[PDB]
Parts: structure tokens; sequence; C-alpha cells
């Protein structure tokens, strides 16, 4: 279960990090502002998943 | 929390359905008896001296 | 078959499975129930999340898309449906549900804002392709050593 | 905190492997977007496939 859940747990981290990366690569925001925007975007999606 | 569920009837219905399902599953597995373990335990020590 | 054989015996002799056989006879029939109850719970959770009785049907239709692949992989390698397989199936169902959830939630939000349905779903797919492929490849290579 | 500000000067990686990977991913994403657009044409095909 530990091994089987490795991908499941990295899913949320990948989602957040990728969202921040695309936000800062497209909108050009500062890293803190980009992180805030991404958390606002996907706060509920992680909870649902 | 009341205003939250007024705009979200589906959430409340889901919660009610979940409660009903859990209760229905519980009913078919709950033991049935007249009384719970009300009777105080008794321990009998028996020795014989012929 | 052994029960049939002992039935073929003269009267007065009966069988009682013991130890591993006893426990195996006790269990093994709880699978379909589990699957059904788990799927119902997932549908209800989706209905709560999306506030609809329709969007979950969109999500719940991708469970077979993972089930077929898991079954095909199991049969192709000649494995057997067992406890480990069942848990695998549940994990596959969950991951398929998550993959569906990303796209459907993004598209639902986009069309709720007012975007065209086709435009909303296309934009959601374009944005979420990289997370989906990234997470799925990470998971596949994660369980790859187990398979080999 | 960890994430440095966007490497605008670097922009495209232009690596032996990473630039080609990005180009491949972009063109495959375009192909995927075209393929999704085919649901408008005939959804019955993939319903039967399902």
């Amino acid at each position: 279960a530990m091994v089987l859940a490795i991908g499941l747990l990295v899913d949320d981290a990948i989602v957040v990090v990728e969202n921040v990366e695309r936000i800062m690569s497209e909108e050009g925001l500062t890293p803190r502002e980009a992180t805030r925007k991404s958390m606002g975007q996907i706060q509920g999606a992680l909870v649902g998943i | 929390m009341a205003n939250f569920f007024i705009d979200r009837p589906i959430f409340a219905w889901v919660l009610a359905i979940l409660l009903c399902l859990t209760g229905t599953l519980a009913i078919f597995s709950l033991p049935v008896e007249q009384y719970p373990d009300l009777a105080p335990p008794n321990v009998r020590v028996t020795a014989n001296y012929p | 078959i052994m029960e049939s054989l002992v039935k073929q015996l003269p009267n007065g002799f009966g069988l009682e499975w013991t130890a591993m056989s006893y426990q195996e006879r006790l269990s093994g029939a709880q699978a379909p129930a589990l699957y059904a109850i788990s799927l119902l719970v997932v549908f209800l959770c989706l209905a709560a999340l999306y506030e609809s009785w329709s969007v979950p049907f969109s999500v719940m239709l991708v469970v077979p898309l993972g089930v077929i692949g898991a079954l095909l992989a199991t049969w192709m390698r000649g494995l057997e449906n067992d406890v480990y397989f069942q848990v695998g199936l549940l994990t596959v169902i969950g991951l398929s549900a998550k993959n569906a959830i990303l796209i459907v939630e993004f598209a639902n939000e986009m069309n709720q804002k007012g975007h065209d349905l086709f435009e909303a779903t296309l934009h959601a797919c374009r944005q979420r392709l990289r997370p989906i492929l990234m997470t799925s490849l990470a998971f596949i290579f994660g369980v790859l050593p187990m398979a080999t | 905190t960890l994430l440095k500000p966007l490497k605008k000067g670097e922009h495209h990686g232009q690596k032996g492997f990473f630039a080609w990977f990005n180009q491949m991913f972009n063109r495959n994403a375009e192909r995927y977007e075209k393929g999704v657009a085919k649901i408008l044409h005939r959804s019955l095909r993939w319903i039967v496939i399902y």
C-alpha cells in the first residue's frame, strides 16, 4: 500500500507545482503571487480528488 | 452552515443518503436481544471435603 | 468437487473444511458487494462535489476504461484474480476517477463562467493534459519495478 | 520560497533532449486537441466502442 500509494500522493504535489509553473510561465507573476493564484485556483480540486 | 446548504441541496441529499445507507447496513448486522448484559457476572468456587 | 465426492460416499459420513480451506470457504464472496458499495459511495461524493446528478455519470463512466486495462494486463501475464488483484482494481478505479475529475471540474468551471461547451472542454483538456500525463507516467514508472 | 523567478533569459531549455521533448509534447498536444474535436463529428462511433 505504501508503494502503491506513491503515485497517488505525488499527484496533488504535481498538480500544485505544475499549476504554479504554468501560471508564472504564462502570466509572468512573482513566485509568491503565482503560488497564491494557483492555490486559489485548485484549492477545491485537491480536496475533491 | 445553514446558508451554505440552502444553495446546495445536492450536498444535503447526499449526506442524508449516506446516513440512510450506513443505517440500513447497520440494521442487518446489529444483534437483537431482549436486554443487554444487565445480569451481573457470577463466579462459583466449588470444593468437596468427603 | 470434493463435496460431491463425499456425497457419493455412504450415509453417515460428512465433511468439515478446516484451517485454510475453512477460512477460504468463509470468504471470497464479498467482492461484488464491495465494488457496488464503493461505486455508489464514489457517485454520491461526486454528486456532492459537483452539485449535480449528471456530472458524476460523466466521471463514473471512466471506471470501465481502467478496469478493462487492468483485466487485460492480468490475463495477458496469466495472473489470477485474488486479494491483491482486487485492491489493484480499486486503486485503478480511484486513479481513473481522479483523471476524469481534473478535466470535468475544469470544464465545468469554464462553462459555468459562460464559455461555450466545446470551447470550455477543449481548453480544460489542453491545460490538464500535462498534469494528467505527468502524474500517470509517474505512477506507471512507480509500479513498474513491482511488475518486473 | 524555493521556486526561483521565471528563467525568462533561459526561456526555452534548448537542451539536447529537453527542447526536442518540448516540441514533441507541443505537437502531440495539438494532435490531441484535434482528436478531441472529432467528438463533434460522430459521437456514436465511440459510444459503440465503449
